[PDB]
This record gives C-alpha cells, sequence and structure tokens, in this order.
C-alpha cells in the first residue's frame, strides 16, 4: 500500500479500524461517533506518515500539527493526544534520531533494565527518550547479546541473527534507514549436493520440495479439519504429526499396489474358468467328431434315422463348434486386459532412500526456522505467527548485524560485565544484585523504581537459576517459563583467502547421509564481501554438536566442501569460528519456539509484568515493579529480532504510563 | 515460520 | 476442509496407525503380507492357466466341418418331414436346431409344418415324450 495508507501498514496497524491499544487510550473516540474515528485514525495515519519518511529527525507535536491540514488540524487537542500516543508507544520517535528538543535536564524516576541485548537496548533508548534514569546491566563485554558479528581483519560474520524478514511492515526498515545497514537481498537459488558430492538433479529437487509442502498442508488437515491434537494424554507435536502423514502415504501405496494385483488374480480366474470351459469343450467337440465319422461311415442309401444321426451329429459340431469360437474370442480379449494390467502398475514405494534423505533436508530446514527438533514443536500453533508475516523479499547485513545494537547503544548508561544474581522487588522499589564477571568476589548493588528484565527465556529456565527472584516468581510465570520452548541453532564460519565456490550462489545444501544427523551441517551461506562461508547445524544436531571440537566440526566442514567442489579446490581456512548456544551461560539457547503443550498465550504471560505484595499488611496495593521484555515476550512476532525491539518499545512505553503517567486518556 |  | 490430493487421510486410517508406537509397522507388515501372498497366488493360477493352454494347443480346426448352404425351399419331401418328426423328438421346441439339422426348410416354415401336420405326426405325443427326457 502507499499513502497516509501505507503508513499504517509499515507500523502494523489497520488504516481503516482502531486497535485495541487504541481504544483503550481513546475510549472517547471509539465509542463515539463514526465520523470521528475517521477523523482520529486519519490523523493517526498522517503522522505516521511523517514520521516513517524522515525518521532521522524528532518528530515534534508542534512541526506535526503544521503539515497537518484542515479540518483536522482543527481540534488541536486530538492531535497532541494522538501525537503523545504514539510517541509514548514507539511508534513514531524511536530509534536513533536528532533530538530537536533536548533531554530534560533533571530525570524522573529510577529503572535498571538487564541485558542489552536489542530488547533492553530499544527498551532503555525509548525511557531515556522519556526523561527517565536508566542503566542497563550486561553480564557480556559487549552489547547485542544474540546479535553477534565476529569481526577479524576484514573478516565479518554475525554468530547470531543475520536476516532481515523483509522490510514490509518491519520496525528494522525504519531502523536501516537511521543506521548505515548495508542490506543484501538473498537470491532465493539455492541448489541440494546430495552426500556423494553430485548436485540433486532439478526434476527430483522439484518433486521433492513439493512432497515436503503437500505433507505440511497435510498434517495442517490433521490439525484442523481432523482435531489430531492430544494422542494418549500428550499433545501432538508437528513431527509426530509428519509421521503419521508418512506412513498412512506408505500405506496407501500398499494399498493401491495390493488392489492392483486383486484385480490381476480375478481375471486371471475369469480366464481359468474359462479355460476349464474351453477344455471340457473341446473333449466334448472330440467325442462329437468321432461319433459324426463313424456315422458318416454308413455309406448311401440310408433309412431316415441313419440319415438323422449324421444331419445331427453335424448340427451338434456345428453349435458347438460356434460356442468355443465365442469363448477363444472371450480369451483373446481376456489376454489383452491382462497385459494392460501388467504393463500399468502402481508406485512401488512411496518415497525412495535417495528421495526420503532429500526430504530430511527440508526437515531440517524447517528445524533450522524453529531452531528446534520437530518432534518439540506444537502441531497446532508452530505456525499461529503466519499472518503476521512482513511483506518483501528477506535481506542480510553484510557489515554485520552488531552495528545496530551498537548504534543504539550510545548515549546509554551501560555497565558491562556485570552479571545479575538477584533481583529483590518489593512495594517500595527494587534493588538488582550483580558481580563482576571477571572477578566474581566484587559485588554491586542497584536501587531502582523499577527492574525491565530481558534475560534470555533459556537463562530465566535454568535449574538451578543463574537469576534469584525475591521474591519467587508466581507459579503463572514460571509455569509459562516451563511450557514455553528454547530451541537451539548454531553457526561455523568458516574464513578462506579465495572465493571457490559458485559467487551467483548466496547459499547451497548438503544432504544428510541419515535422518539422525539431518540437520548437521546441512547449509552453506556466503553472503559477504570477504571469502566467507557460513554453515548452519540446527535440529538434534545442534545439541549434539557442542560437545565435539571446533577442529573436527571444521573437519566435517571441509569434507562437505571437498565432495562438492574437489579435494584440489577447498584451502585450509585462515580463521575458524563454531557458535555454541546452548552451551552459552547468558544465552542458554537461541530462540524459543511454540512447544507441544504450549501456546501463543503462553507469550502473553511472559509479559506481565510483577507487582509485589505490600509491605504493610492493610496498605493498598501497590504498582508493579518487575517488567518483562525480550524476544520471549511479544506474541505476534517472536524469535525474532525486529520482535525483541518491538518488546522493549512495550514496556518502555507501559512504564512510562506507570511512572511518568498518561496524560493522553482524557 | 521457514524460509525460502 | 480437503486433504491435499494425492493425500489420504481418514479418521479410520489415522487411529489405526497411532494406537501404540508399533501400530505402524504392524499395519505395515500385514499389507507387505497380503501381498507376497496375492503375487504368489498369481504365480499358481499363471502356472495352472499356462497348462490348459498347451492342452487346447491346436484348438478345433481339424474337427471343424464345412458349412452347406443351400436355398430354403418350400415344398416337403416325405424325407424331409420324416427328418423333422426325428428333430422334434431329439430336439424339443429348439426350432434353430430343427432347422439346421433339415437345412432346406428354414424356421418360419417349421412353425407352421409344426401345426401344419401336428394331428397326422402326433407331435403333442411326440413333443410330450420328448420332455420326458
Amino acid at each position: 500500500p502507499s499513502g497516509v495508507e501505507g503508513a499504517a501498514f509499515q507500523s502494523r496497524l489497520p488504516h481503516d479500524r482502531m486497535t485495541s491499544q487504541e481504544a483503550a487510550c481513546f475510549p472517547d473516540i471509539i465509542s463515539g461517533p463514526q465520523q470521528t474515528q475517521k477523523v482520529f485514525l486519519f490523523i493517526r495515519n498522517r503522522t505516521l506518515q511523517l514520521w516513517l519518511d524522515n525518521p532521522k529527525i524528532q518528530l515534534t507535536f508542534e512541526a506535526t500539527l503544521q503539515q497537518l491540514e484542515a479540518p483536522y488540524n482543527s481540534d488541536t487537542v486530538l492531535v497532541h493526544r494522538v501525537h503523545s500516543y504514539l510517541e509514548r508507544h514507539g511508534l513514531i520517535n524511536f530509534g536513533i534520531y536528532k533530538r530537536i528538543k533536548p533531554l530534560p535536564t533533571k530525570k524522573t524516576g529510577k529503572v535498571i533494565i538487564i541485558g542489552s541485548g536489542v530488547s533492553g537496548l530499544a527498551a532503555a533508548r525509548q525511557l531515556q527518550s522519556f526523561g527517565m534514569d536508566v542503566t542497563l546491566l550486561e553480564a557480556r563485554d559487549r552489547v547485542g547479546g544474540r546479535v553477534a558479528t565476529f569481526r577479524k581483519g576484514n573478516y565479518v560474520a554475525d554468530l547470531g541473527a543475520m536476516v532481515v524478514t523483509g522490510l514490509g511492515g518491519n520496525p528494522m526498515a525504519v531502523v536501516s534507514k537511521q543506521v548505515n545497514m548495508e542490506l543484501a537481498k538473498i537470491k532465493q537459488k539455492c541448489p541440494l549436493y546430495e552426500a556423494n558430492g553430485q548436485a540433486v538433479p532439478k526434476e527430483k529437487d522439484e518433486m521433492v520440495e513439493q512432497e515436503f509442502n503437500r505433507l505440511l498442508e497435510a498434517t495442517s488437515y490433521l490439525s484442523h479439519q481432523l482435531d489430531f491434537n492430544v494422542l494418549n494424554n500428550k499433545p501432538v507435536s508437528l513431527g509426530q504429526a509428519l509421521e503419521v502423514v508418512i506412513q498412512l502415504q506408505e500405506k496407501h501405496v500398499k494399498d493401491e499396489q495390493i488392489e492392483h494385483w486383486k484385480k490381476i488374480v480375478k481375471t486371471q480366474e475369469e480366464l481359468k474358468e474359462l479355460l476349464n470351459k474351453m477344455v471340457n469343450l473341446k473333449e466334448k467337440i472330440k467325442e462329437l467328431h468321432q461319433q459324426y465319422k463313424e456315422a458318416s461311415e454308413v455309406k448311401p442309401p440310408r433309412d431316415i434315422t441313419a440319415e438323422f444321426l449324421v444331419k445331427s451329429k453335424h448340427r451338434d459340431l456345428t453349435a458347438l463348434c460356434k460356442e468355443y469360437d465365442e469363448l477363444a474370442e472371450t480369451q483373446g480379449k481376456l489376454e489383452e486386459k491382462l497385459q494392460e494390467l501388467e504393463a500399468n502398475p502402481p508406485s512401488d514405494v512411496y518415497l525412495s532412500s535417495r528421495d526420503r534423505q532429500i526430504l530430511d533436508w527440508h526437515f531440517a530446514n524447517l528445524e533450522f526456522a524453529n531452531a528446534t527438533p520437530l518432534s518439540t514443536l506444537s502441531l497446532k500453533h508452530w505456525d499461529q505467527d503466519d499472518d503476521f508475516e512482513f511483506t518483501g523479499s528477506h535481506l542480510t547485513v553484510r557489515n554485520g548485524y552488531s552495528c545496530v545494537p551498537v548504534a543504539l547503544a550510545e548515549g546509554l548508561d551501560i555497565k558491562l560485565n556485570t552479571a545479575v544474581r538477584q533481583v529483590r522487588y518489593t512495594a517500595s522499589g527494587c534493588e538488582v544484585i550483580a558481580v563482576n564477571t571477571r572477578s566474581t568476589s566484587q559485588t554491586f548493588i542497584y536501587k531502582c523504581d523499577a527492574v525491565l528484565c530481558t534475560l534470555p527465556l533459556g537463562v530465566l529456565k535454568q535449574q538451578p537459576p543463574a537469576v534469584q527472584f525475591v521474591p519467587p516468581l508466581p507459579e503463572w510465570k514460571t509455569s509459562a517459563v516451563q511450557r514455553m520452548g528454547f530451541g537451539n541453532l548454531n553457526k561455523v564460519v568458516l574464513c578462506f583467502d579465495r572465493v571457490f565456490w559458485d559467487p551467483s550462489v548466496n547459499l547451497f545444501g548438503h544432504v544428510g547421509s541419515t535422518t539422525a544427523s539431518r540437520g548437521e551441517l546441512f547449509l552453506f551461506w556466503n553472503l559477504y564481501k570477504a571469502p566467507i562461508l557460513l554453515a548452519l547445524v540446527a535440529g538434534e544436531a545442534a545439541g549434539i554438536m557442542e560437545n565435539i571440537s571446533d577442529d573436527v566440526i571444521v573437519g566435517r566442514c571441509l569434507a562437505i566442501l571437498k565432495g562438492i567442489f574437489g579435494s584440489s579446490a577447498v584451502p585450509q581456512p585462515k580463521e575458524t569460528v563454531v557458535s555454541r548456544w546452548r552451551a552459552d551461560p547468558w544465552a542458554r539457547g537461541s530462540y524459543s519456539y511454540v512447544a507441544a503443550g504450549s501456546s501463543g498465550n503462553d507469550y502473553d504471560l511472559m509479559a506481565q509484568p510483577i507487582t509485589p505484595g505490600p509491605s504493610i499488611p492493610g496498605a493498598p496495593q501497590p504498582i508493579p515493579r518487575l517488567f518483562f521484555a525480550g524476544e520471549h515476550t511479544i506474541r505476534n512476532y517472536p524469535a525474532t529480532v525486529h520482535g525483541a525491539l518491538l518488546s522493549g518499545l512495550r514496556e518502555a512505553g507501559r512504564i512510562a504510563d506507570q511512572f511518568l503517567g498518561a496524560m493522553y486518556t482524557l | 515460520p521457514r524460509s525460502f | 476442509r480437503k486433504p491435499p490430493k494425492g493425500m489420504f487421510l481418514s479418521q479410520e486410517d489415522v487411529e489405526a496407525v497411532s494406537a501404540n508406537a508399533t501400530a505402524a509397522t504392524t499395519v505395515l507388515r500385514q499389507l507387505d503380507m497380503e501381498l507376497v501372498s496375492v503375487k504368489r497366488q498369481i504365480q499358481n493360477i499363471k502356472q495352472t492357466n499356462s497348462a490348459l493352454k498347451e492342452k487346447l494347443d491346436g484348438g478345433i480346426e481339424p474337427y471343424r466341418l464345412p458349412e452347406v448352404i443351400q436355398k430354403c425351399n418350400a415344398r416337403w419331401t416325405t424325407e424331409e418331414q420324416l427328418l423333422a418328426v426325428q428333430a422334434i423328438r431329439k430336439y424339443g421346441r429348439d426350432f434353430q436346431a430343427i432347422s439346421d439339422v433339415i437345412g432346406n426348410k428354414s424356421v418360419v416354415q417349421v412353425k407352421n409344418f409344426f401345426v401344419n401336420y401336428r394331428r397326422r405326426f402326433n407331435i403333442d405325443e411326440v413333443l410330450q415324450e420328448w420332455e420326458a427326457e
């Protein structure tokens, strides 16, 4: 879309309807006459547009009302209400822009933010934007969290998120204008290369790909048309459903074969019965011929009975000879029909062993998307976020994804090498307890009005706790933390001196010997100016490969690569970097997925702030003090960087609404 | 979520 | 609302394969065995049918007889009537047969002749005693 139209779409907003968000801040409007709603909607969309077309400058309210036009620019308050709602909730003046109005001399409120991942950094940026005093506590010696970029010399390569999934309605679109991000389109041509090293023939490539997609729809059919969602008291996973679909297609192939062979034997039987009728008739002809010859022998002149005998025995043989002619007519058609059925036999197999291996690579592909074995994905909800898809082609970052957090981080108070260990939250405020990661004897106490926790789901899942909560988080939050899944996916960065692959190929597959190792080094990316190939390890392979040395893993990489290009073409790598996100203690995983037994409802429980009980019993129920952001808290856009940016923007808005107050709901 |  | 065409999926089939862990390989072994058994049964009938075909070697060409063709006449020779009384006794009412025998009287005349000399040739008796067989 385009216009004030397009600005709504490019802010994930319905252009013609008011959201549940806005119903809450503008209950007058949404309950008011329909004409006014249209008015509000336009001044929403136009401000949106004004921000979007130049997002390197702050969009002031009074710079806004100036570009606004009558009759819209008539209600000065509705404009001010709209602009402030947008500004609070991070739809405008978010990211990295030049402050027109400079920052307030004196601040209000104190927020401690745990983690400088993008979710924390975005919140922090916004809270400081709103006039609060913010400090981030970072366990690592760098910002970005799971946005991690390797840099040695001119070699650069993301160990963490590396793909922007489409600028159509993506907040990273805004960010890219705001920060120099060199975005490179992903060319969708990907050739598979079996374990022998020879490319899959284009014809087989296309056939198995369509079985994969056919197989996916089939599970969707088991899920939604057949309510095959719980099996023997346990929720069904996607992988389970794929087996039952593959099995039923294997069963159907046997049924076709049985039915076709059964038709042949039925036709054979018809024949066998026909042949017996013919053999008896032929033997019955036999004695009749003999009888006619004996009767014929009696030479004339003969009495009528003898003449009748000849005439009679002659009818009978002619008649039975007519009958044997009709039955070799009937054996003719049966003989040809049996040849037809023999030459028209249905497929012997549903999938060949080579065909099944290709299918794995598509499954490893999907285990890469959801950073987890398909046996863990919920069949019912693994594609619950299918609807919110961004438009445009996927892109990668040539300069490394780090440049974004590093950019967000300027002007912010980040304490690095600072590992939080307790979070204490009470009716009257909070204290966060952190240590030095270098020497853990050193100990720090941070006091504040609210804590924003962006701890990774894998960290929050750790047993025994890497971070104590005082008092303990309530059972509804811990149960969502268990139920939700935190997957794993790892990369191997391969650093050579000269390109030796198809450079117009961004990316090419390798097909696994076994199905158990389908994710093990199944895919390679070339998306950098320098000669760097990047190899994925997904599915079950990810967890296994972390117990296996760097060198042996580069070992198996080189093997793969030799088979596809020849032992003479592929040098030893200058630099090798293999990730281990599950072992990383500041992540303990790569991203989350919708586990079987979980749902998108869990992602929302994950984002509910915590409100401590009263200090003085009988005292009025207090303010919430513990807020959560990060990839696992945004239900509609999880496991991504854009969802993590949005989570931080959402919490900043929610925190400001409680500590600075909202003056836009009147 | 899935890719290409 | 319908499975992708060329996918086969029915409540019945699905429950069957999910009844336990091995219920899958169980179902698919039974179907392998129904195969071999049908395939082996085919072998038998092909071998059994092959033998019969050997017995019908040469068909009935030696036993065939040349066709007789002669214009249907009108009058009844004494000889032809006597053929008829006999064909009645040996053929009941199949006029085509009684035809094929006499050769020159065709078919229609036989039904007439049937009533024309019915009184004289005592066909009632001849027919009555043909049914007796």
